[PDB]
């Protein structure tokens, strides 16, 4: 699931999954 | 940053990482 483009819900979606309690930031704009 | 590099190009396991707290 990671290895494609991942866009908006569907990027946020692949970084929860991957970074699991550690969570994760998400920074469109940086 | 992250829209570069997985939302314009393919994404990968190693760059998603990067942004795990």
């Amino acid at each position: 699931f990671v290895n494609q483009h991942l866009c908006g819900s569907h990027l946020v979606e692949a970084l929860y999954l991957v970074c699991g309690e550690r969570g994760f930031f998400y920074t469109p704009k940086a | 940053g992250i829209v570069e590099q997985c939302c314009t190009s393919i994404c990968s396991l190693y760059q998603l990482e990067n942004y795990c707290n």
